[PDB]
């Protein structure tokens, strides 16, 4: 039994709201197994025969039981689901590997964008045609307002 | 037989203790500030 | 930028959602397997202590 | 003794004013099931987690839940701390620090 | 047990005596606080005759809102502090449902300590010391200042108080409080001469101290009478309990004497 530890505080924040019940119910099933698994030995105490070989007045019954018991192969259920949940993860990581890639693009852009506004000309040397390429917020709307002062007089 | 409400120990004695000692705990933590 | 960094951190922790399902499955079978080993022993002994009780 | 002195005094202080939330937490800590006798090591760990302040954040209706889960976790994972408690008899500064660690991490988990 | 019953008898007798003394004290306080309501009901009601002759209706479109609940510090009144809080939180949700943002103010520690649980952030300011001394205009003038030195651009207001009617019964009531932009815009105020938007501000700021003063007189002569009635009922209940416990005490003392006799007699007759 090669269990994997889990940081529940990390598990708590990486779930979407649309399925919190599932992930919460998965938590419910989780600890219920943990105690129940720990609340009983991996193997029961294999009962004696010597106390039953001699202190039982039946012939054959005390042996064929032990014979049939030993000759009983209780089937352990195969997984048949561990690879199926692993089928989702490898696909999920694939869907998330690309996302952390696209974020890198949207980050190399910003760091390149930020260094621009980090090196803007000292404003004393700046021209109104330079303040527009730096802050596109300040460029007047020469298309909406064709005539002077190219803006609402109230805004002025 | 004064003080009988506290000597009995019913509901009106427990609430007497509560009222009095909460008032005096407030006053005590306030008087520890002025010092 | 820093908010985009954290979004890389959160998705870095993603695998836990699949680690629970693995853990919650793997032991679930062991629980049934273990309990199955009682239903055999707790019964064959029962049919043994009977013939010694009577 | 170290934990129970302060626990007794805090429970008294709560009983005269029935702080007050810490006292409610302590009484709900004292509640126990039938035929469930704890060990002294586990008992002192629980009353520690109760008096040092890590429970004035929960609502009393989940206090017993917290102690059940916390005892399960500690007896499953931290047998060495409880072994040192059972061997020494004192909650040394090493043991106090390790127990602080365990209780804060579990409280985060809860 | 005889000692238990003696303890309980002494306790409830102390309770009954103190409750009767308190009832007589509240009766002495009410007789005064009701004599000083007749000159403060001509003043206060004569301060709102304009808003009824001018028939100011008030605008239902504005969102911000103020709600004054008047009560005292001392309990033992009955449903005095409960009727006010019952009315406030009843219509706080009524105005919040229509988008009207409501922010509360609490006159008296009792009306605050009740609503401090549910609506605590919807709470502009609260006051103390209401109830010990008979409320005076110096108290109503102060409460009006911090209702203006608060930065709350309230567009409509109502003050809830316990209208006194008789020693037996009172009713809860709310009086409307109009701001400037509704009394200056009402087309029924066009007849009023020499009016500009400043002499209305000084008139709306004063009529805030009046409707608070008229409220503090009604809700203190209605609280002392309710305290009188509540202490009367408490003393009466204590008296019936004392009667029942005295019957039980007599039964128990007779049983104890008989039991002691039987013990002594059985010890003497066994020799």
């Amino acid at each position: 039994l090669a269990l994997k530890t889990i940081d529940w505080v990390a598990f708590a924040e990486i779930i979407p709201q649309n399925q919190k019940a599932i992930a919460s119910s998965l938590k419910s099933w989780n600890e219920t197994l943990t105690s129940r698994l720990a609340a009983l030995p991996e193997n029961p105490p294999a009962i004696d025969w010597a106390y039953y070989k001699a202190n039982v007045a039946k012939a054959g019954l005390v042996d064929d039981f032990e014979k049939k018991f030993n000759a009983l192969k209780v089937p352990v259920p195969e997984d048949k689901y561990t690879a199926q949940v692993d089928a989702e993860e490898k696909e999920d990581v694939k869907s998330c590997a690309e996302w952390v890639s696209l974020s890198k693009a949207r980050i190399v852009e910003y760091e390149k964008e930020m260094e621009k506004m980090k090196n803007l000309i000292p404003f004393d040397q700046m021209t109104i045609e330079d303040l527009n390429e730096a802050f596109p917020e300040t460029k007047l709307d020469k298309k909406k307002y064709p005539y002077w002062p190219h803006q609402p007089i109230e805004n002025l | 037989g004064a003080g009988s409400i506290r000597e009995a120990g019913g509901a009106f004695g427990k609430r007497e203790q509560a009222e009095e000692e909460r008032y005096f705990r407030a006053q005590s933590r306030e008087q520890l500030a002025a010092l | 930028i820093d908010t985009e960094k954290s979004q890389q951190a959160l998705v870095q922790k993603r695998h836990y959602l699949f680690d629970v399902q693995r853990n919650n499955i793997a032991m679930a079978l062991e629980v049934t397997y273990r309990e199955r080993l009682y239903r055999v022993y707790k019964e064959v002994k029962n049919r043994l202590d009977y013939h010694i009780s009577v | 003794k170290q934990v129970a002195g302060t626990m007794k005094l805090e429970l008294a202080q709560y009983r005269e004013v029935a702080l007050l939330s810490r006292g409610v937490r302590l009484t709900e800590l004292l509640k126990q099931g039938q035929y469930s006798p704890m060990a002294i090591e586990e008992q002192v760990a629980v009353i520690y987690a109760g008096v040092r302040g890590y429970l004035d954040k929960l609502e009393p209706s989940k206090i017993t839940k917290f102690e059940n889960a916390f005892l399960s976790h500690v007896v499953s994972q931290h047998q060495a701390l409880l072994g040192t408690i059972r061997a020494d008899g004192k909650i040394s500064e090493q043991s106090d620090a390790k127990l602080k660690e365990i209780v804060t991490n579990f409280l985060a988990g809860f | 047990t005889l000692k238990d019953i003696t303890r309980r008898l002494k306790s409830i007798k102390n309770i009954q005596k103190i409750t009767k003394s308190m009832k007589m004290v509240a009766a002495a306080k009410y007789a005064r606080a009701e004599r000083e309501l007749k000159p403060a009901r001509i003043y206060g009601l004569g301060s709102l005759a304009l808003y009824e002759k001018a028939d100011i209706k008030g605008p239902e479109d504005k969102k911000k809102h103020l709600l004054i609940g008047v009560s005292s510090d001392r309990g033992l009144c009955g449903a005095i502090h409960s009727s006010i809080a019952k009315q406030m939180k009843s219509e706080v949700a009524t105005l919040t449902a229509a988008g009207k943002e409501v922010m509360l103010v609490g006159i008296g520690d009792k009306i605050r300590g009740i609503l401090y649980r549910t609506h605590s952030d919807q709470f502009l300011v609260a006051f103390k010391e209401v109830g010990r001394k008979p409320p005076t205009f110096g108290d109503a003038s102060v409460i009006a200042l911090e209702l203006l030195n608060s930065g709350y651009e309230f567009d409509e207001g109502s003050i809830i108080f316990n209208k006194f009617r008789s020693v037996i019964s009172y009713k809860t009531e709310e009086k409307p409080i109009f701001s400037l932009n509704t009394v200056a815009s009402a087309d029924s105020m066009s007849i009023y001469d020499d009016i500009d938007a400043d002499v209305l501000q000084n008139y709306q700021e004063y009529n805030l101290a009046n409707i608070i003063y008229y409220s503090l007189k009604e809700s203190t002569t209605s609280e002392q009478s309710a305290r009188m009635t509540a202490m009367d009922n408490a003393s009466k209940n204590a008296s019936e309990m004392i009667d029942k416990l005295t019957l039980t005490f007599n039964r128990t003392r007779q049983a104890v004497i008989t039991k002691e006799l039987i013990e002594i007699i059985s010890g003497a007759a066994a020799l």
